[PDB]
């Protein structure tokens, strides 16, 4: 099975360096191009470059050129991104991407899951978690964190129907906050517990909701 | 570079109608050697996009036979023939022809399905909350269509302004249905300076708005 696994989220400070993975297998790494694409928040789709790891041949987005370097390390079968100094305008989600064959570049197929780029000044903060108490409703409300993402999973992944994760709300404070619910029944009230990480300031909370 | 110009930015449709979203590109997508360099792609809401349509009108793999593309130099068309719920999503053009390759804008897939009504929770804030000095109530829209809806918070009857913020989610994949939260944050000095908080909603699937309310410190 094909998978283009990215690392995970990172906060950097402006004038930092970076580089980002994509861990490939499941396929010949060497004769497949890897292409990178820029994805800023609820907007489109914009092209970086890719590279053919077999020599490292390049391709850029003039737009891009300079600003941004494309690698590979074949012993891992791994691509990099990396920029020489992130400015705040480079928060985004970032994608690797591979053509449906071999060889000479046709577009793209397979997609990695993508990897979340904050570029910010501020220290990171980690939330705190209240219940919202109890068909019934309940769930948690995951308050004043910073940088995103944040998530939340219920009964440890068991609970799933009837959960609704909100979009986090950026707070007039500048800090983000988001709410967690599900809808169970009236009858049960069952124990209803919301396990919350945010990986950037290893803050990690199972709080059990009780009416 | 060339542009790529997707029609509509936004298609309602019901489940079991055809659809089908345009692309038009500003230059010639077909190769010397016969295939046009246009692909086709869904990108479901917290997901990476997902591969449809590959140079021009090859179906990929594992792509249900109700999606199609036909189309050559530089007007394509992606085709649904039955839609489904679980079609919700963004779907994206790209060329393959010209470095730097380019995207369409997206297309915003909207499900249509029956009026529905949310049901309303409202939320006091929790005791370990109130020891932080801050005051947060929520209230809850489960489950509604169609996206429009009002929330209106009464404190003492007082209209509230300026201190509410809301969230939606997106088309659930199987109900097509939406979910809102509203949330009112207040000093905890202002909080304990007033007894009834309320959530009044109104919406297409309500003959009158529908108030859900408690007294602060009684239950
Ligand atoms: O909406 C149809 C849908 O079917 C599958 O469930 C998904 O994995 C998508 O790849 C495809 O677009």
């Amino acid at each position: 099975e094909v998978q283009l696994v990215q690392s995970g989220a990172e906060v950097k400070k402006p004038g930092e360096s970076l580089k980002i993975s994509c861990k490939t297998s499941g396929y010949s790494f060497t004769n497949h191009w890897i292409a990178w694409v820029r994805q800023m928040p609820g907007a489109g789709l914009e092209w970086m470059g890719m590279i053919y790891p077999h020599d490292s041949d390049t391709r850029y987005n003039p737009s891009f050129q300079g600003l941004v370097t494309i690698s590979v390390d074949k012993s891992i079968t791994t691509a990099y991104l990396q920029w020489r100094s992130l400015k705040a305008s480079d928060t985004a989600m970032y994608y690797c991407a591979r053509p449906p064959f071999s060889g000479s570049y046709e577009g793209l197929d397979y997609w990695g899951q993508g990897t979340l780029v904050t570029v910010s000044s501020a220290s990171t903060k980690g939330p705190s978690v209240f219940p919202l108490a109890p068909t019934a409703a309940l769930g948690c409300l995951v308050k004043d964190y910073f940088p995103e993402p944040v998530t939340v999973s219920w009964n440890s992944g068991a609970l799933t129907s009837g959960v609704h994760t909100f979009p986090a709300v950026l707070q007039s404070s500048g800090l983000y906050s988001l709410s967690s619910v599900v809808t169970v029944p009236s009858s049960s009230l069952q124990t209803y517990i919301c396990n919350v990480n945010h990986k950037p300031s290893n803050t990690k909370v199972d709080k059990k909701v009780e009416p | 570079d060339i542009v790529m110009t997707q029609s509509p930015l936004s298609l309602p449709v019901t489940p079991g109608e055809p659809a089908s979203i345009s692309c038009k590109s500003s230059h010639s997508l077909l190769h010397s050697n016969g295939n046009n360099y246009l692909n086709w792609f869904l990108q479901k809401p917290g997901r990476s996009p997902q591969l449809l349509i590959y140079l021009g009108s090859s179906r990929a793999s594992g792509v249900p036979d109700r999606f199609s593309g036909s189309g050559s130099g530089t007007d394509f068309t992606l085709k649904i023939s039955r839609v489904e719920a679980e079609d919700v999503g963004s779907y994206y053009c790209m060329q393959a022809i010209h470095i730097p390759s380019t995207f369409g804008q997206g297309t915003k897939v909207q499900i249509t399905r029956t009026v529905a009504a949310p049901s309303v929770f409202i939320f006091p804030p929790s005791d370990e909350q109130l020891k932080s000095g801050t005051a947060s109530v929520v209230c809850l829209l489960n489950n509604f269509y169609p996206r429009e809806a009002k929330v209106q918070w009464k404190v003492d009857n007082a209209l509230q302004s300026g201190n509410s913020q809301e969230s939606v989610t997106e088309q659930d994949s199987k109900d097509s249905t939406y979910s809102l939260s509203s949330t009112l944050t207040l000093s905890k000095a202002d909080y304990e300076k007033h007894k009834v908080y309320a959530c009044e909603v109104t919406h297409q699937g309500l003959s009158s708005p529908v108030t859900k309310s408690f007294n602060r410190g009684e239950c």
